[PDB]
RNA sequence: UUGACCUCGGAUCAGGUAGGAGGACCCGCUGAACUUAAGCAUAUCAAUAAGCGGAGGAAAAGAAACCAACAGGGAUUGCCCUAGUAACGGCGAGUGAAGCGGCAACAGCUCAAAUUUGAAAGCUGGCUUCGGCCCGCGUUGUAAUUUGGAGAGGAUGCUUU
RNA sequence: AAGCUCCUUCGACGAGUCGAGUAGUUUGGGAAUGCUGCUCAAAAUGGGAGGUAAAUUUCUUCUAAAGCUAAAUACCGGCCA
RNA sequence: GAUCCUGAUGUAUUCGGAUGGAUUUGAGUAGGAGCGUUAAGCCUUGGACCCGAAAGAUGGUGAAC
C-alpha cells in the first residue's frame, strides 16, 4: 500500500504488462486442423465440425443439439466372440462425412518411405570374408573361431547374409 | 557382492565385532569436535542405500546430539537436530540424507549425507540435479528428510487422516466456512 | 452374492518378499560365525547348553517382546548348538 | 457451532463463474496443444466397490496389461495412443475382461493413426 | 461481503415467468401500457420474414 | 636415505556458495490466557494468537506395508454430499472424522541390494591455435543394464531409430 | 541401440528399523489416532493391515524403514489490468 | 413390529408355532403431503442494539532499587 502510493507521487512511468498467456488458446501450424480451426467456435462446435471426438470420458452435462463431440464354443470362452502371442509393437495394425475427416483419412492413409537401414563397410568386408571361405555352409561359418570372433548363431549370420544380398 | 554381507552385519548390532568397533569409534568421535567433516562413510552400505555417491560433490558430516528429553518431551527427533546443525555449518550443501552410526551414554552420534549444487558433477547428472532447484533449499528446516517424513505423519491409510497431506492445511480446511453464491 | 466366472490369475513377483534365495541365506550363516553372539544370546546358549529350555524361552521373550520372536531366536541358537556340535 | 474465530476463515465464491471460464479456457489450450487428438484419455468401465453401488459401474483409472493383451494393444504403445493403463488392477473374472475388451476393440475401429513421420 | 446477494429461484418458476411474459407480449394495449410507441406497427407479435 | 598411502592443518592460491529483505498464501518447531460451561479446576478457547526457523509462484502431498469384503476399487490434491453420522466426552458444555458415490485434474518414474571384468567403458578442473592434450576424482565403485503387478541371460524372428 | 516372443537357466527388494515395556504430547480414535524421549531389541515360504462365533486363528489385501514429479488447490504481499 | 399362556401337522431330532384365549403397547396401518423458494415474527451462536471494569496472557521498551 505504502509502495502504490510513492509510485502514485513517482514520476517513474507504470510499467503495463501485455497479456502474454502461458498457453495459446487456438492451434497453429500449417496442418489441417489449424486452417480450418474457427476462433470464434468453441471445442465442441469446432470437433464437431471435423467430425472428431473432443472428450472420451462419461457426459457430466447437458449438451447442445447435434454435439456429436461429447461421446460354436465348445470351451465357454468369453473371449471367442471378441476375435477378428506376439502382436507388432511399435504400430496397430487397424483395416457424407465432414471434409475435416476425410483429409485426416487421406493424410494418415498416404503412402510413406521406409529409409532401409543399410550396412557398414566394415559388417559387408565381414560377410565378404565369411562367404570366401565356406560359400553356404551358415553352421562351419558359426564353428569358425577365427573368421567369426564374436561366436554368433548360423541363423543371424544367415540373416545378415540375406540383408547383404551374398546368400 | 560385499555390500550384501556389511548389511547382514549392520543388522547384529551387539555381536562381538560389531560391538567392538562401535566403542572403539564412540571413543574417538567423543574426542574430536562436536560437527567433523568425515572423510568416508563408516557405513558404507547404508550411505550408499540412502543415495550417497563416490563422486565429488558428495560429503559426509558426523554430528553428536545430546540425548534424553527437552517431563515436556522434544517433538523434534533426534536426528532432525543433527541435519538441521550440519545444514547450518555447510549452508552451501543440500541435505540429501543421514543416518544412526553410533550411540553413547549421553550422545547420539549420526552421518548426513550432502550434497553440493553448485558441483558441476552434481548439475549435469538427472539424478540428483532435481536438488539444485531451489524449492529444496532447507530441506532439514521444513521436515523434508525421511525423519521429518516420518514426524509429519506423511503415510496413507485410516490412521493417519489428519496428517497425511499436512496436519495444518487439514485442520484449515475443517475450519472454513464455505458460502457459495446460490444458497 | 452375485455368480461370476472366476480367473486364475497371474503369479505376483510381490509374493514372498522374504528370502527362499540360498545366497542370502549363505551369507546369513557366514556373518553369524564371524560376527558372534550377542550377550543375550550368549546367556540363552549358555542355558540351552545346560538344559534349561524353559528359562532360556522366558529369557528370550522377556529381552525380546513376543514368544514368537523368542521362539525363532530359541530355535536358531539351538541350531547353532547342532552345527557346533557336529563340528566338534 | 461458531465457538472458533470463524470470520478469519469465512471462503466465498464470487470467483464461481470466472473459474468455469479459466477450466474452460484451459480445456481450449489443451485443445490448441493435441490439435486432433481428443482432450481427455480412454479410460476403462469397472464395477463401484460396495454392495450399495455393486449395481452400477463408472469410468476407472486405466486399462489392465491382461486386458490390453487380450485386445491386441502393445503396452508401451498404448500411453502413446490415448489408452490409459493401471498395472495396479487386477480382472479377477472373466465377465469385467470381455467388457473392458470390447471397449478396447470399440476404441480401435474408430481411431485414425498416423505415422511418426 | 458474505451477504446474500444472489437469488435462488426453482427453474420451474422461471419458465413459468419467461411464458407469461411471452403471453403478455402478446397482448398490444400491455404494450402501450408498458410505454412503447406502437400505434404504427401492423401486429403486435410483429413478425418479418426471415429472407429480410 | 628415498618414494607412496592415510589422517589432520595453513595460504590475501583458483572457481563458487550462504547470510539480509519480504513473509497475503505455504512447510516445520514452540505455544498461552481471557472466555463458555450464568461459580470453576477436566474440557473449551486452540493443536489458535504471539515467538523462532525455511521456500516458491505456488507450496505441501504423491505413485499404496492404501481402501475395502465388493460382481470389487486403484498415486496425490481440491469441490459436493457423506454428516453434525461414526467415535470420544464433569456423556454437560460439547468436540467431531473417514471409506463408498458425483465432479475438477490426471503422468509417471529414479536408486540400493548383480562381476563391464574380453579391457572405468564415467566425471570435475587447467592449457589451448578450439581439434585435442595434461593433472586429478574414482575400484572402500564413476558409466551402461535392472526396480518385484517386475527383471536378467541365452535362443528366436519380426518390428523400430 | 530398442520393443516383443519363448524357456531342460536364474531372479539379489532399504535394521538401533519394526516390535515389547514406559513417560509425555496430540487426536473423533487405547487394534495406543499419530509423534517423540528412555530401556530392551527382531524376521525370512518373511513382514504390515484388515475380515471372520463358525471350529482355528483357515481368509483377504498390500510391501515400511531410500528418492523425484506437472495439473486441478491457496493467496490482505509483487508487475499490471 | 413386539409381549402373556394354551403348545398343531410336523422336525435334520432338537427345531418350529397351528388353534383358542390378554386389563396389551406403538413417534403403528386403515387410500400418501412433501420438496424448493419468497415475506414476516421468534429462538441459539457469532462483536450480536450502542457505550462503559478489575483483570489474565504473549512479545517488547526503560531503570536501580
Amino acid at each position: 500500500r505504502e509502495l502504490q502510493k510513492r509510485k502514485r507521487r513517482s514520476s517513474r512511468p507504470t510499467i503495463r504488462m501485455p497479456n502474454r498467456r502461458k498457453k495459446a488458446l487456438n492451434p497453429a501450424g500449417n496442418n489441417i486442423i489449424a486452417k480450418s480451426w474457427n476462433k470464434k467456435e468453441t471445442l465442441s462446435q469446432n470437433y464437431t465440425r471435423f467430425g472428431l471426438v473432443a472428450k472420451l470420458g462419461k457426459a457430466t452435462g447437458g449438451t447442445a443439439p447435434g454435439n456429436k463431440a461429447l461421446l460354436s464354443e465348445s470351451d465357454a470362452v468369453p473371449q471367442q466372440q471378441q476375435q477378428e502371442n506376439h502382436i507388432r509393437q511399435h504400430d496397430l495394425e487397424l483395416e457424407s462425412k465432414p471434409e475435416v475427416l476425410r483429409a485426416l483419412e487421406r493424410e494418415a492413409t498416404r503412402p510413406v518411405e521406409k529409409t532401409v537401414r543399410h550396412q557398414s563397410e566394415r559388417e559387408r568386408e565381414w560377410l565378404q570374408r565369411l562367404v570366401d571361405k565356406h560359400g553356404d555352409d551358415v553352421a562351419a561359418m558359426a564353428r569358425d573361431r577365427k573368421l567369426n570372433p564374436y561366436q554368433q548363431t548360423a541363423s543371424d549370420i544367415k540373416r545378415r547374409l540375406k540383408k547383404a544380398g551374398l546368400l | 557382492g560385499a555390500l550384501k554381507y556389511l548389511e547382514e552385519l549392520s543388522k547384529k548390532k551387539q555381536s562381538d565385532v560389531v560391538r567392538f568397533l562401535l566403542r572403539v569409534r564412540c571413543w574417538e568421535y567423543r574426542q574430536l569436535n562436536v560437527i567433523h567433516r568425515a572423510s568416508r562413510p563408516s557405513r558404507p552400505d547404508k550411505a550408499r542405500r540412502l543415495g550417497y555417491k563416490a563422486k565429488q560433490g558428495y560429503v559426509i558430516y558426523r554430528v553428536r546430539v545430546r540425548r534424553g528429553g527437552r517431563q515436556l518431551k522434544y517433538q523434534r527427533s533426534l536426528r532432525a537436530t543433527a541435519e538441521e546443525r550440519v545444514g547450518r555449518r555447510c549452508s552451501n550443501l543440500r541435505v540429501l540424507n543421514s543416518y544412526w552410526v553410533n550411540q553413547d551414554s549421553t550422545y547420539k552420534y549420526y552421518e548426513v549425507i550432502l550434497v553440493d549444487p553448485n558441483h558441476k558433477a552434481i548439475r549435469r547428472d538427472p539424478r540428483i540435479n532435481w536438488i539444485c532447484n531451489p524449492v529444496h533449499k532447507h530441506r532439514e528446516c521444513r521436515g523434508l528428510t525421511s525423519t521429518g517424513k516420518k514426524s509429519r505423519g506423511l503415510n496413507k491409510g485410516h490412521r493417519f487422516n489428519k496428517t497425511r497431506a499436512g496436519r495444518r492445511k487439514t485442520w484449515k480446511r475443517h475450519n472454513t466456512l464455505s458460502l457459495w453464491r446460490y444458497r | 452374492g452375485h455368480k461370476t466366472t472366476r480367473r486364475v490369475l497371474k503369479e505376483r513377483p510381490s509374493r514372498r518378499k522374504g528370502a527362499q534365495s540360498k545366497r542370502t541365506q549363505f551369507v546369513r550363516s557366514l556373518i553369524r560365525e564371524v560376527a558372534g553372539l550377542a550377550p543375550y544370546e550368549r546367556r540363552v546358549i549358555e542355558l540351552l547348553r545346560n538344559g534349561k529350555d524353559k528359562r532360556a524361552r522366558k529369557f528370550s521373550k522377556k529381552k525380546l517382546g513376543t514368544f514368537g520372536r523368542a521362539k525363532r531366536k530359541c530355535e536358531e541358537l539351538q541350531r547353532i548348538i547342532a552345527e557346533s556340535r557336529r563340528a566338534h | 457451532h461458531f465457538r472458533k474465530h470463524w470470520q478469519r476463515r469465512v471462503r466465498c465464491h464470487f470467483d464461481q463463474p470466472g473459474k468455469k471460464v479459466t477450466r474452460r479456457l484451459a480445456r481450449r489450450a489443451k485443445a490448441a496443444a493435441l490439435a486432433p487428438r481428443p482432450v481427455d484419455k480412454l479410460r476403462p468401465i469397472v464395477r463401484c466397490p460396495t454392495v450399495k453401488y455393486n449395481r452400477r459401474t463408472r469410468l476407472g483409472r486405466g486399462f489392465t496389461l491382461e486386458e490390453l493383451k487380450a485386445a491386441g494393444i502393445p503396452r508401451l504403445l498404448a500411453p502413446t495412443i490415448g489408452i490409459a493403463v493401471d498395472h495396479r488392477r487386477k480382472n479377477l473374472s472373466e465377465e469385467s475382461l470381455a467388457a473392458n475388451v470390447q471397449r478396447l476393440k470399440d476404441y480401435k475401429a474408430r481411431l485414425i493413426l498416423f505415422p511418426r513421420k | 461481503i458474505w451477504r446474500k446477494w444472489h437469488v435462488k429461484i426453482n427453474q420451474g418458476q422461471k419458465r413459468f415467468a419467461t411464458a407469461s411474459a411471452l403471453a403478455a407480449s402478446a397482448v398490444a394495449p400491455l404494450l402501450m401500457a408498458r410505454g412503447h410507441q406502437v400505434s404504427t406497427v401492423p401486429e403486435v407479435p410483429l413478425v418479418v420474414d426471415s429472407a429480410a
